[PDB]
């Protein structure tokens, strides 16, 4: 170990991708 | 202020105090009064306090509501410029210590722990605001200012924001002619590494 040890929780998002409306715009409908 | 509460149809609000009168102010013009001695002389500890309040909470309402959502954001306002201009110059460290205010981002404090609070108020790393706490999920209505406004962590990309800062800082730095050019971009180095 190592005092104070680092730890950048990168919090679990279990992050993925999110579409554009802009793409498909049309959902504008 | 009270909704009717014995309502018969069903609705969103099934009963609702207000605490209108919003007199956390009257404490604050003590503890603010206070706090005028000096900076830090603010505390989160007296973001704590509010069960001091009518052995309540500080969730508030009214421009104290909104002094409330903005509290850390009214303490790191310059400091968001401090970074802006003055990361290309140092008080950005000091921008890191506000930060700290509301967060512990930096490496540092482990064991200390509970002294920043035996109540853990804060959390090892307080990754929701200083005040703050995460919520149930709601469904979308969403002007821009709504997602600025949102309760919600996010926020934290600023302090990735501003650790990104501090470290470019240090490689202009070290853009300037310097034969100890490697040595001090170790802080590069340990920032970098933070992620």
């Amino acid at each position: 170990l190592f005092p104070e040890p680092w730890d950048n929780f990168c919090r679990p998002g279990a992050i993925e991708a999110l579409d554009s409306p802009a793409s498909y715009l049309l959902d504008l409908y | 202020l009270q909704f009717p509460e014995a309502s018969s149809a069903d609705v969103w609000y099934i009963g609702k105090q207000i605490r209108l009168n919003t007199l956390f102010a009257k404490e604050l013009i003590g503890k603010a009064s206070r706090s005028l001695d000096l900076v830090l002389s603010w505390e989160t500890q007296n973001s704590r306090l509010e069960e001091a309040i009518l052995g309540g909470a500080a969730e508030l309402i009214d421009l104290d509501g909104a002094n409330g959502i903005y509290f850390w954001e009214l303490f790191f306002h310059m400091p968001f410029m401090v970074s802006w201009r003055f990361n290309v110059e140092q008080r950005y460290e000091d921008a890191n210590r506000w930060v700290k205010y509301l967060f512990n981002p930096f490496e540092c404090e482990d064991e200390p722990a509970l002294l920043l609070g035996k109540p853990p108020y804060w959390n090892s790393r307080p990754l929701v605001d200083e005040p703050f706490k995460g919520y149930s999920l709601t469904q979308p209505s969403d002007p821009d200012a709504i997602a600025a406004s949102d309760p919600i962590h996010y926020r934290k990309a600023v302090f990735n924001f501003l650790t990104k800062n501090i470290i470019d800082q240090g490689d202009m730095e070290y853009r300037k002619l310097q034969p100890s050019a490697r040595t001090l971009a170790r802080l590069s180095y340990s920032t970098a590494s933070s992620l």
